[PDB]
């Protein structure tokens, strides 16, 4: 939203992408299918 | 109880074992074998699956030109390609120590950041795109294209938008579409780029999307082309003095045939470039109209393979009778893409290294060496995927009774025929090869390199003379300027083959010396022999004195029990599990020849390599012990440099592989009785025994550690690799 | 499975029935902050005296809470999705049961936090 | 001949214990006993680990795999040629006569069996893959 | 039993043997076992790589049949 | 005797005897005419 | 000549080989006494040296920059050129040999086939009989032609089993 | 035995034993000489002592040393 792109990523967007993006997204992803996997039929 | 993981086979659903898990994610892209699979539905879901892939690859692209626009040098890098290093991405590790934060530092940034060796800033150079804007809308138009074929995944799924069978066996049309539309449309559009848009920015010009309608490609007009005076677009060619993406040297031609390569960029042409696209897309619109379709004019493909029989009866049936059996068989027809790709996909990287077609990609030694090694390593993974599912066609999808004479059938009457030769074959380039090397080692220890046996590739030296390389001496066809090829090219490309041909900073046709000669008879034993491998496993696929019912057995099976001595590793899975071992190897080989001739060429000794690659001890320590010496040391007890990821990852690349022998060596039994004891300790164990395992823990299946110890193998021989083929390049 | 003068010291067998877990008749939840503390407490030490920032001045105890803490939270989401994993049918102590394990992981959860703060408070 | 019924107040072997017997299969899942009727008190080796004093008369020994009990059942009937027989008991106590099932030991013809999973052909007599593609059925068995 | 003979091989021509000169001693590898030993990468450029030297480039001489060993044995 | 030359006749023993035969062969081949790289 | 294959006679790199391989073996002479074996040993060294670093060249062996003799391969160039004696005619030789081997092989073979337990005529062979057929196969390209022209080298394709299709 | 006695042998008449007496320590052992044919002599090297074969690390040298053999004839 500044300069020419309206798009370029803010510089704390590292500091934020990459730590969701490997510690908390795949913990929900892990955890989700861990349930799915057990569960019964 | 009955679980819900693999709600596709009922079987692992009730599976108690935790094998359930394992082959759940093994099991589910194999449809044919889905609980309730009808051939429409199988069809439908791999449309749809299609579909999903095409998603993937333009959201894949979109990443790269939104990440080398956002955290990248391309302007820089653009300015001085020789000089700045193209910059991939920026490196958050919230691990990283100070010295790592440091190092990482490099082609011209304010953070750690990775320098990136895929090439792809030279080629969009090449195609016209300047700034960081360039690849933002790129990315934001390839990411929309990427909803658009995910929404059709849905819609092609949802009844009233499911193509019928009938239209998924539509090959005729299929093919004349693909041929004209695919191929031939999206090739003159590519020459559309490149006149209007390409071949202007590389003449310094800004023919964007705001000034395209209104800037003339070629200054003459579409005139030329009315009047049939075609050849006003092939006038004034840049100069030898033109610089990419300036005016200075830059011409007026857009469609040429000059041949050769930029001399500064040191690759083809543009114009060059423009007129092939053109040319081939008018080629492949024509052999689009071939095919019938709903008009009548046309060609019926059954009646040509069946009107195809030789009359001395040589071949039978000929190829009557096979039009059906590739129509319904999706193994077949998935074999001979895989075939068809995996080739074109080594031609890409045989024709990249001598051609440079992206503007100062040649000047990246690096980008170069991993270009050729990932294609070339591609490749041979489709080739096995090619004979891998021709095996499940002859066992899943073949009809004894119909295809009976045909080519296809009176090939396993041969089978052996086939197998044997090719054992011939393989054992005379082993024997032979080998000896030749071994021989020369041990002149080399004996002091005697004279009495080496260096036989010289004289039959290449000729192809390469015919070609037009004069070094050789031999005066053949182009090489002979009185000749009739000779002159009737010497108008055309001819005049700058030669030029670029005759210069040996480049890699057009390389000098060839008795090295080469060991080494290329040594790539072929690995493309016979892994051919054999492959091949054998197709043809005993569905039959073998020792396994005569292979087919019911289907063709992943572990084996048919200790009886009749051993039928360990006897399914034809097991032919392809020990292809990719040779096929590694052979593959290995060819990348670790390109990668010395190459660095031999690039630091001036080129007798390096033609004397050291005579005998095996100099491919040792001229190349695998002397090249490691830097990567080895980017992380030493005195410090560490940006070489340190490439160090880990070497190390970690012989971790992966090693792990991979455990599951290769050890078999199912010793781990099972242990997780025998291991379940016993848990259940006994106090305040330990309160959590227990909802699957029983069992060990993994006897085919299950044969894919299991490949992956990690593979995986360490590129990452292996990958670290010494990159770290050593780019550390000089 | 053979009866060793190990598994069965009436003395051991009897330290075992006071812990906490196997203390049938405590309610889950208070069966979980005892639990939850004890495991809670001793957590911070490994991070305070060998962690990243050990040898930095007052942020090596602050750092060792704060990362503890964050184990804490994710020892807390294994224990409530193994409830759901091997609790589908809800199956004597109401520990092993559905509600009994979504009580004990609330009880381990607040009363690790609490453990892991006692530790910063003492030091 | 009438199916025996389980007497689980049988007399068991003089064994001290191991730890490789039965787990919580036999209680959640099922486990099998196996039954015999000894000459004299003689040391035999038990399928599971170790050695065991099977006593004189009605003896009674319980596994949690089928294998185990045939494995101690040929032991019997071959080192002290005895004629054991064992059953499946499933955690609802309902006991199941798994051998011989008959009297007659499996490998002696004896008419009243029928014939089960025997098919009448050469085995070099089945279809093709292709005519039972799609079909979720064997070749053998189709 | 790879890992003792690689042990004694490296902690010796580190630590132990070598020249005894004026004022002390000069070991085959100048006592760089202590720090070079604790990360595995060490073990394969101060030893592996380091020490291979000899026996890759014993062609040539009276140890050349140790070189074509060395190959041999791979 | 017979049984003898019988024992010296087994596939271990005659492939010794033929291998060293030839080895000797090319041994003595080279040691009067050494360094045989062209048959000139 | 050939591919830029300069002739060993005319390839310098070939005569400072020589010069720099005798001068190894000279300096290595020096630190023994005129008689001592040692010495007598590392002469004749020089001698063979020197002698085979001319029967090359002598034989016209084309070596390229590294000066190191290059073999012909091409039947053409060889024999046009005087270069038959490298690979071209060692490979007939070779050839010659071996299919006398495999003839002899197969004489036997088929002829303890038959021949009362011929699997113990495998493991204990009848050296008398192996030696009567050795010299049989001197004119094996004769005798193996005369097979082929007759139909009797190889089998009819209705008695050889074959795996199932 | 025949192994140990063919050790003494080799090291009886093909060997610089009696050479290494007098100074063991400029002087490495050898005990196996190779036939002058397919240039592998090049294996006998200088072991010094007059000498010229290959470098044994048996350490039967020193062994004889503490035995008292002090001739190649014991
Ligand atoms: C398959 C393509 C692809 C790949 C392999 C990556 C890979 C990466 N991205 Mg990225 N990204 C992509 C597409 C991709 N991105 C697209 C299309 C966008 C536009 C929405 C972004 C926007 C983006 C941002 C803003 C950031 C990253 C960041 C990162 C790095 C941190 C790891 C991570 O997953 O963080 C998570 C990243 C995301 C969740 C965004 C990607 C979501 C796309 C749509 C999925 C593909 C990482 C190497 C971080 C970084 O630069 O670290 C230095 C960061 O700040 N990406
Ligand atoms: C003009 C009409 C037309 C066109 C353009 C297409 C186009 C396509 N069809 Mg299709 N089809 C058509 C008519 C048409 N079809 C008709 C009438 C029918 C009814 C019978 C079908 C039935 C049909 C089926 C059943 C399927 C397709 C599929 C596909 C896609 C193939 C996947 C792919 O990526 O190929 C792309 C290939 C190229 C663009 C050119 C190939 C050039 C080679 C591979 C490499 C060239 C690289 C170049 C030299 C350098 C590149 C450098 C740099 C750019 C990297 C493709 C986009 C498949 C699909 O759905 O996939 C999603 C598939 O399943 N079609
Ligand atoms: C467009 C290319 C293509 C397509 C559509 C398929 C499709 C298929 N392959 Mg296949 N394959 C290919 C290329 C392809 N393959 C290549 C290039 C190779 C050589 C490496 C192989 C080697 C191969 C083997 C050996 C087998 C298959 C099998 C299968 C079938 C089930 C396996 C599966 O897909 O589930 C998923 C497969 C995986 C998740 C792979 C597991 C481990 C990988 C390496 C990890 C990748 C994770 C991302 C399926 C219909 C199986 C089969 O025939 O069924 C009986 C099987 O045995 N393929
Ligand atoms: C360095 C390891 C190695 C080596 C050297 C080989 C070598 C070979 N493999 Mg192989 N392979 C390997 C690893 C290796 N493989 C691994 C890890 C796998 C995965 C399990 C495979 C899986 C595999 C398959 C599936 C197949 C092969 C095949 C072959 C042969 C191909 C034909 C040939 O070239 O004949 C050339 C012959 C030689 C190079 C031998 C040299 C001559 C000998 C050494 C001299 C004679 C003995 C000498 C006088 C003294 C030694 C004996 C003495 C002590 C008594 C070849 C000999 C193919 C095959 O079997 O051929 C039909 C084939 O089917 N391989
Ligand atoms: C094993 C495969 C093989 C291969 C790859 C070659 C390759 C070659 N051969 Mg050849 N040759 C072979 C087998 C092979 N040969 C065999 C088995 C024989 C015995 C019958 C010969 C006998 C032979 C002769 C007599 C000559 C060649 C010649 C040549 C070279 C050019 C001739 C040509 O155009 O095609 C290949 C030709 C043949 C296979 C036989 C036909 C003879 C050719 C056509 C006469 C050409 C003469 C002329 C001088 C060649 C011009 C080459 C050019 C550089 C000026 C060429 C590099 C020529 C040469 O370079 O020698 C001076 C030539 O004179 N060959
Ligand atoms: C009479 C002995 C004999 C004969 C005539 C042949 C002949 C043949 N073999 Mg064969 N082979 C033999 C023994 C023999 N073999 C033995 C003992 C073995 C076990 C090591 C093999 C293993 C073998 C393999 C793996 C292969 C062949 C193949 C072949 C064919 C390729 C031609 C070739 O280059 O030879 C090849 C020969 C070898 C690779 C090794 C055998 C070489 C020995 C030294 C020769 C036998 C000498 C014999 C002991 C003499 C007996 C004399 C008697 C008085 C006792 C060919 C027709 C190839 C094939 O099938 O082609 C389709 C192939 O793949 N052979
Ligand atoms: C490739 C061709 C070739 C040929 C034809 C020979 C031939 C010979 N070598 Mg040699 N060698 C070669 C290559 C070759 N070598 C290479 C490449 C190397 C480097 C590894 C060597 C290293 C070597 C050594 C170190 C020695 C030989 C020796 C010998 C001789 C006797 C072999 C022996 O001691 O067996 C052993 C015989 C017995 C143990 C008696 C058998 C009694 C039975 C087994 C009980 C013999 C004439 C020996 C020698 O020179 O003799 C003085 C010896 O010392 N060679
Ligand atoms: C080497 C010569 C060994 C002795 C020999 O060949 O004949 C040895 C002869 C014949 O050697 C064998 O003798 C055995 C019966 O005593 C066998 O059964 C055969 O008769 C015969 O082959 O017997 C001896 O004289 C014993 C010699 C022991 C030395
Ligand atoms: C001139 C020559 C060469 C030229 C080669 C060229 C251009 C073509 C070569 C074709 C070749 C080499 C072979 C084709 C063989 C095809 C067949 C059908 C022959 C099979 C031979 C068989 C079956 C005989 C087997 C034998 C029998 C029966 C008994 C004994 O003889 C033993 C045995 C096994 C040999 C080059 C490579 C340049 C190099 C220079 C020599
Ligand atoms: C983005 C990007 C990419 C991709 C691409 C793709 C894959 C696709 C695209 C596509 C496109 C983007 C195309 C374009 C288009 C446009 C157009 C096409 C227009 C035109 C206009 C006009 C005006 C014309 C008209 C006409 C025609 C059409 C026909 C004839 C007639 C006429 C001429 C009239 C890449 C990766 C390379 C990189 C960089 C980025
Ligand atoms: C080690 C070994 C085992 C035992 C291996 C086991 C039990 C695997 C244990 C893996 C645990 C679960 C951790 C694995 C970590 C993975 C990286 C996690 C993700 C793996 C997939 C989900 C991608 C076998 O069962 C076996 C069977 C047949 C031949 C060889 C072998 C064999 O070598
Ligand atoms: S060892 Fe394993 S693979 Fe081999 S026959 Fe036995 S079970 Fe099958
Ligand atoms: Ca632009």
């Amino acid at each position: 939203a500044a300069g020419s792109y309206p798009f370029v990523p803010p510089s704390w967007a590292p500091s934020v992408f990459v730590p969701l993006t490997g510690l908390v997204l795949p913990a929900i992803a892990m955890a989700t299918l861990f349930v799915y996997i057990e569960k019964d039929n | 109880a009955t679980k819900l993981f693999p709600k596709f086979s009922q079987g692992l659903a009730q599976d108690p074992t935790t094998r359930r898990i394992w082959f759940g994610l093994a099991v589910a892209h194999d449809f044919e074998s889905h609980d309730g699979m009808t051939e429409e539905n199988l069809y439908q879901k791999i449309f749809a699956s299609h579909f999903g892939q095409l998603a993937i690859i333009f959201l894949w692209t979109s990443g790269n030109l939104f990440h080398v626009a956002w955290q990248g040098n391309f302007e820089q890098w653009g300015a001085d390609p020789i000089h700045v290093r193209p910059i991939a991405h920026a490196i958050w590790d919230p691990h990283f120590g100070q010295p790592a934060v440091e190092a990482f530092t490099r082609g011209g940034a304010s953070g750690p950041v990775n320098i990136s060796t895929s090439g792809v800033y030279q080629w969009w150079y090449t195609i016209g795109m300047r700034t960081n804007q360039d690849l933002y809308v790129g990315s934001v138009f390839l990411a929309l294209v990427s909803a658009i074929f995910l929404f059709a995944s849905w819609l092609h799924l949802q009844p009233s938008f499911t193509p019928s069978l009938s239209w998924f066996k539509d090959a005729e049309s299929r093919l004349n579409h693909h041929l004209s539309g695919l191929f031939g449309v999206s090739s003159l559009a590519w020459t559309g780029h490149l006149v209007h848009v390409a071949i202007p920015e590389s003449r310094g010009k800004h023919v964007g999307w705001d000034n395209f309608l209104t800037q003339l490609p070629h200054p003459q007009g579409l005139t030329p082309f009315w009047t049939g005076n075609w050849a006003a677009y092939a006038q004034n060619p840049d100069s030898a003095s033109h610089v990419f993406g300036t005016s200075d040297g830059a011409g007026e031609a857009i469609l040429t045939f000059l041949g050769g390569f930029h001399p500064q960029t040191q690759s083809l042409w543009l114009t060059d470039m423009a007129h092939h696209h053109l040319a081939i897309a008018v080629i492949f619109i024509v052999a689009g109209h071939m095919y019938r379709t709903n008009f009548g004019i046309g060609h019926r493909m059954s009646a040509i393979l069946d009107a195809h029989v030789a009359p001395s009866g040589r071949l039978g049936a000929g190829h009557k009778g096979l039009f059906e059996t590739v129509n319904n068989s999706l193994h077949f027809q998935l074999g001979l893409a895989l075939a068809s790709v995996g080739t074109i996909c080594s031609l890409v990287a045989q024709h990249m290294y001598s051609l440079p077609p992206y503007a100062f990609l040649a000047n990246d030694f690096t980008t170069q060496a991993s270009l050729y090694t990932h294609h070339q390593y591609i490749a041979g993974f489709i080739m096995c995927g090619a004979f891998a599912h021709g095996a499940i066609f002859w066992i899943r999808d073949y009809d004894p009774e119909q295809n009976k004479g045909n080519v296809l059938a009176r090939m396993l009457d041969h089978k052996e025929a086939i197998i044997s030769h090719l054992s011939w074959v393989s054992l005379f380039l082993g024997f032979h090869t080998l000896g030749l090397y071994v021989h020369n080692d041990v002149m080399q220890a004996f002091g005697t390199p004279e009495k080496q046996i260096l036989i010289e590739p004289v039959f290449a030296q000729w192809i390469q003379a015919a070609h037009g390389k004069a070094f050789y001496g031999f005066d053949l066809l182009l090489s002979s300027s009185s000749s009739s090829a000779a002159s009737a090219s010497q108008t055309l490309w001819l005049p700058g083959w030669l030029d670029a041909i005759n210069n040996n900073q480049n890699s057009l046709f390389l000098t060839i010396g008795p090295g080469d000669f060991l080494v290329h008879h040594a790539i072929a034993l690995g493309l016979h022999t892994t051919t054999l491998i492959l091949v054998k496993g197709a043809l005993d696929a569905r039959g073998s004195k020792l396994m005569p019912d292979k087919k019911d057995f289907g063709y992943s099976f572990p084996c048919d029990g200790p009886g009749r001595g051993g039928t360990c590793d006897i399914s034809a899975y097991d032919a392809f599990y020990l292809a990719v071992f040779w096929m590694l190897n052979t593959i290995g080989w060819v990348t670790f020849y390109f990668h010395w001739k190459h660095l031999t060429l690039w630091q001036g000794n080129v007798s390096q390599f033609d004397e050291s690659s005579t005998y095996l001890m100099g491919w040792l320590r001229d190349y695998l012990w002397l090249n490691s010496s830097q990567l080895i040391n980017g992380y030493n007890p005195f410090g560490m440099n940006s070489l340190s990821v490439w160090a880990w990852i070497f190390l970690f690349g012989h971790l992966v592989y090693a792990t991979g022998f455990m599951f290769l060596i050890s078999w199912r039994g010793y781990w099972q009785e242990l997780i025998e004891t291991l379940v016993w300790a848990h259940e006994k164990t106090p305040l330990a025994n309160l959590v227990y395992w909802k699957d029983k823990p069992v060990a993994l299946s006897i085919v299950q550690a044969r894919l299991v110890g490949l992956t990690h193998f593979s995986v360490g021989y590129v990452f292996t690799y990958a670290a010494f083929l990159i770290a050593s390049t780019s550390g000089k | 499975m053979l009866e060793t003068p190990v598994t069965s010291t009436p003395e051991v067998a009897s330290y075992l029935s006071n812990l906490p877990a196997y203390r049938t008749g405590v309610a889950p939840l208070l069966r979980g902050v005892e639990i939850g503390r004890a495991h809670g407490f001793f957590l911070p030490g490994p991070f305070i005296k060998l962690g990243p920032l050990r040898n930095v001045e007052g942020a090596a105890e602050i750092a060792g809470c704060l990362s503890a803490a964050g184990l804490v939270i994710i020892l807390a989401a294994a224990l409530s999705i193994y409830g759901s994993a091997m609790f589908q049918g809800e199956p004597r102590d109401p520990l092993q049961s559905a509600e009994g394990w979504n009580e004990f992981t609330s009880g381990f959860t607040v009363g690790a936090l609490s453990g892991v703060a006692w530790a910063f408070a003492c030091t | 001949w009438t199916e025996p019924t389980l007497n689980p107040d049988t007399p068991s072997p003089i064994f001290g214990g191991s730890t490789g017997g039965l787990l919580r299969k036999a209680q959640v899942e099922e486990f099998y006993v196996i039954t015999w009727e000894s000459n004299k008190e003689q040391i035999f080796e038990m399928p599971t680990g170790g050695a065991a004093i099977m006593r004189k008369g009605p003896n009674l020994l319980k596994f949690a795999r089928k294998e185990q009990c045939l494995a101690l059942t040929t032991q019997l009937r071959t080192k002290f040629k005895f004629t054991p027989c064992f059953y499946r008991v499933y955690p609802s106590g309902e006991v199941q006569y798994l051998h011989p099932k008959d009297g007659v030991y499996p490998e002696k013809v004896n008419a009243g069996r029928p014939g089960v999973n025997q098919n009448f052909r050469r085995i070099g007599e089945n279809v093709n893959p292709i005519k039972v593609k799609f079909t979720g059925n064997g070749t053998m068995d189709i | 039993l790879s890992i003792a003979i690689f042990h004694f091989s490296w902690k010796m021509q580190s630590d132990v043997w070598g020249t005894v000169t004026a004022s002390g001693v000069s070991h085959i590898t100048g006592g760089n076992f202590a720090q070079s030993a604790n990360t595995i990468n060490g073990w394969l450029r101060d030893f592996l790589w380091a020490q291979s030297s000899q026996v890759i480039q014993s062609y040539g001489s009276a140890l050349s049949a140790y070189g074509l060993m060395f190959l041999g044995a791979h | 005797m017979k049984n003898f030359t019988t024992y010296l006749s087994t596939a271990p023993v005659v492939a010794l005897a033929w291998f060293t035969v030839t080895a000797a062969l090319l041994i003595e081949i080279n040691r009067f005419f050494p360094d045989p790289l062209v048959f000139s | 000549d050939i591919a830029g294959l300069t002739p060993c006679s005319e390839s310098a790199a070939y005569a400072k080989r020589l010069k720099n391989e005798v001068k190894g073996l000279n300096k290595r002479l020096k630190n023994y006494e005129a008689d001592s074996a040692p010495a007598i040993a590392l002469k004749a060294t020089i001698e063979r040296t020197q002698n085979r670093f001319a029967n090359y060249a002598k034989a016209g062996l084309l070596c390229g920059a590294d000066g190191l003799p290059h073999l012909i391969s091409d039947p053409g160039l060889a024999l046009k050129y005087g270069h038959a004696g490298e690979v071209f005619i060692p490979t007939f030789g070779f050839l010659y040999v071996a299919g006398w081997i495999g003839y002899v092989g197969r004489l036997y073979l088929n002829m303890v086939k038959g021949e009362a337990k011929p699997t113990e005529k495998e493991i204990i062979i009848d050296v008398p009989a192996a030696l009567r057929l050795t010299w049989q196969g001197a004119t094996w390209p004769v005798q193996v032609v005369a097979e082929l022209r007759a139909n009797t080298l190889t089998e009819k394709a209705e008695n050889i089993t074959i795996s199932p299709r | 035995f025949i192994w140990l006695s063919g050790m003494y042998f080799h090291g009886a008449r093909f060997s610089n034993y009696e050479a290494w007496l007098s100074d063991p320590v400029h002087i490495k052992p050898s005990a196996q000489v190779v036939w002058p044919v397919v240039g592998q002599e090049i294996l006998n090297g200088d072991v010094g002592g007059g000498f010229q074969g290959i470098q044994i690390t048996s350490g039967f040298f020193q062994l004889w040393r503490a035995s008292g053999i002090t001739s190649e004839l014991q």
